[PDB]
């Protein structure tokens, strides 16, 4: 109710950017996509100057996901389509770590919020791997029976992860004892594309069936279902803060939902068969970064 | 009769060959259009690149996910595949799936073209160098880090005639016709032989050879290979999988002679992602380095930290070799083309999609015989 539209504050014109993420202080943000290049921008410059990446790291493979470290401001993890999970330093543009245990494309990478050195990745080889940023050996390894599209640490604890796989379900694993998932979430008609956590207990997921869904990871029952966007084949992007959800579409627009209302509380049109590739909330603030298949980055803000 | 192979080249996940009569054949991964067939479909077997027929293509080389070719008779250079950041050379970031003529380099008498991962260099008959692509790490040698879409002469080589140049992922290494060795670009692993780990924006002479004049140079990802006028390899750079082949995993920041091969004259060299091949003047192919996919071609999947002679059926002498990122190709004295290493994209040209750890014949050439898509 407090917000009914999205105001554009900035824009960056290039192609497709698949992952866009703020850092621990929300001062910088990094973008990664088909360019085989991690581009780190200063947010203040982007929203003030009428833009130029302040750091550029080159890679030998197209990137799929991107995750900043939480207590090491300058460290950012990336996953490429050859299954190489690299931890970079944006101050020295150096690859601090390289993990090559995935035999196929690595779809998701995520730094733990509570234990900064833990990094969970999930790849197309149907493997979830947990690395420590001290050794180049997978600390934990979960073998599953479907392609893993998203992996996400619980915000409140590094011992629990959510794995959104192509098995149409979300496996909630307790890494302290990996025999069967601590929970299995069903109700998604197509593969699960994105997994996020509103809080320690609320999990939001987005599938390739134009459907978002809440879930009480403390329990095994769902909460709500959100429809109103278009998502059939593309990783349109999902982002979440403590109250709102936001996702992309194959109609070149970003839809924003309230976690208590199923109908989209609002949407914005980028204004061609383009689609929204990446979305990211800035902390709990109403500002947001969004990126489509043209490589056009826009900064949006919820407003009345 | 069969059409013999004049040239071979290998890229990230694709391979290319130039056959007698100047027929360009290409195969492997083509999802970025680097195969030049007008479509993104992969080619598990050698597929004639009909677009270049009759262009008198005199040579062809492969980048990461792009390919370039040049015809001296037509004095033209064609490029296709991943061509953004200006490495296409057309003045715009176009990634079309068929060969297109680089007009910015039209009419230039090109002696050689080396394709890096995101940049290319062109040595003209006068011993000059012209470079284009992206210059994030100063690899173009222009003295500063700004991208260029047009072949720009490297003014750092005023009055110096360059025999050849080799381009790595983010670094390059030119060799002057007088025998000197130059290195510039991403040098943060000892890549450049300059005695430190700083990336240079200009061609810098490599003094750490002891007066040894260099004839050839090949750049991998984070290592470089150099052959002297009358000696053997002088490898240097990142050595984590033994790709320098010195018997250990110690990286070297300056040209370090590979003593294991000091007993034979080396005719050609090549370097891939993390492996190295060295072809002697006697036709023996030695391989070492990363061997996860079998790309060293020694019959196993164990990383080889010292040179190992790659054995071919009936003891054929090898006349040419070319290393891809994870695969290798070789043309033998009998005009047989063998391919080994990773083949998950059919870049080995055998017609399968399985990995081979030792030389396998490409019968189609040898005389003897998208993105952001959610998985379902």
């Amino acid at each position: 109710t407090r917000y009914s539209r999205l105001r554009v504050i900035a824009e960056i014109r290039h192609n497709i950017v698949s992952s866009i993420e703020f850092d621990r202080d929300d001062e910088l943000f990094a973008t990664a996509g088909v360019s085989r290049c991690i581009k780190v921008f200063d947010f203040s410059s982007v929203v003030n100057e009428p833009q130029c990446p302040i750091v550029e790291m080159s890679t030998r493979s197209k990137l799929s996901c991107l995750s900043w470290n939480k207590h090491e401001k300058n460290h950012i993890a990336s996953s490429d389509y050859e299954g190489i999970v690299t931890v970079w330093d944006v101050t020295t543009r150096q690859s601090l770590m390289e993990y090559e245990e995935h035999e196929k494309r690595a779809w998701s990478v995520d730094f733990s919020r509570t234990e900064p050195s833990m990094l969970v990745s999930g790849s197309d080889d149907c493997k979830v791997k947990v690395w420590c940023t001290r050794q180049e050996a997978s600390v934990i390894n979960i073998d599953m029976k479907a392609n893993i599209c998203c992996v996400k640490y619980n915000p409140g604890s590094s011992n629990y992860i959510a794995v959104g796989s192509a098995d149409h379900h979300i496996h909630y694993y307790d890494l302290r004892n990996i025999s069967q998932p601590l929970h299995v979430f069903s109700g998604h008609k197509k593969a699960v594309s994105y997994v996020k956590f509103l809080s320690n207990n609320e999990l939001a997921s987005a599938s390739t069936d134009s459907t978002l869904r809440l879930w009480d990871v403390k329990d095994n029952l769902p909460v709500r279902t959100f429809r109103g966007h278009t998502n059939e084949k593309n990783f349109v992007g999902l982002t979440v803060n403590s109250e709102y959800l936001a996702c992309g579409s194959e109609t070149n627009e970003v839809y924003v939902y309230h976690k208590e209302i199923t109908r989209p509380v609002t949407s914005h049109r980028f204004g061609g068969s383009y689609f929204i590739s990446a979305v990211c909330w800035k902390s709990d603030s109403p500002t947001m970064l969004t990126a489509n298949s043209q490589g056009t980055i826009k900064v949006l803000v919820l407003a009345a | 009769p069969p059409r013999k192979v004049l040239i071979i080249s290998a890229g990230a996940s694709h391979s290319v060959a130039l056959l007698s009569g100047d027929i360009v054949c290409s195969w492997g991964r083509g999802e970025d259009g680097q195969l030049g067939h007008g479509d993104a479909e992969d080619r598990p077997s050698p597929t004639q690149l009909s677009a270049l027929d009759g262009h008198q293509i005199v040579s062809v080389t492969c980048g990461a996910d792009h390919t370039v070719a040049y015809s001296q008779s037509g004095m033209e250079v064609y490029s296709w595949g991943w061509g953004d950041f200006g490495r296409l050379g057309h003045g715009n970031s176009s990634d079309l799936f068929t060969p297109l003529p680089i007009k910015a380099l039209h009419g230039i008498r090109i002696k050689q073209i080396a394709c890096g991962d995101s940049h290319c260099l062109a040595v003209t008959m006068e011993g000059e160098v012209q470079s284009w692509g992206r210059n994030q790490n100063g690899q173009l040698g222009l003295g500063d880090t700004e991208d260029s879409l047009v072949p720009q002469k490297i003014q750092a080589f005023e009055g110096i005639r360059i025999k050849m140049v080799a381009a790595g992922a983010e670094h390059t290494a030119a060799v002057t016709e007088d025998g000197d060795l130059y290195g510039w670009g991403w040098g943060r692993y000892g890549n450049l032989g300059l005695g430190d780990r700083t990336d240079r924006l200009v061609p810098e002479r490599v003094t750490s050879t002891g007066g040894e004049k260099m004839s050839m140079v090949a750049c991998g990802w984070r290592h470089t290979i150099s052959v002297s006028y009358s000696g053997a390899l002088y490898t240097y750079g990142w050595s984590k999988y033994g790709q320098l082949g010195h018997g250990d995993l110690e990286d070297h920041l300056i040209p370090h002679k590979l003593e294991a091969l000091s007993n034979s004259f080396i005719s050609q060299i090549s370097g891939g992602w993390r492996h190295t091949m060295a072809l002697t003047s006697d036709g023996k192919l030695y391989g070492w380095g990363w061997n996860k996919f079998g790309q060293v071609g020694v019959g196993n999947n164990l990383d080889q930290c010292s040179p190992v002679q790659v054995r071919f059926p009936d003891d054929q002498k090898v006349v040419q070799v070319s290393c891809g990122w994870r695969h290798t190709l070789a043309v033998t004295e009998r005009n047989n083309v063998f391919a080994w290493g990773r083949g998950t994209n059919g870049q080995l040209g055998i017609g399968e999609s399985v990995d081979r750890n030792f030389p396998k014949i490409i019968e189609a050439l040898s005389v003897d015989g998208r993105y952001a898509v959610v998985p379902d």
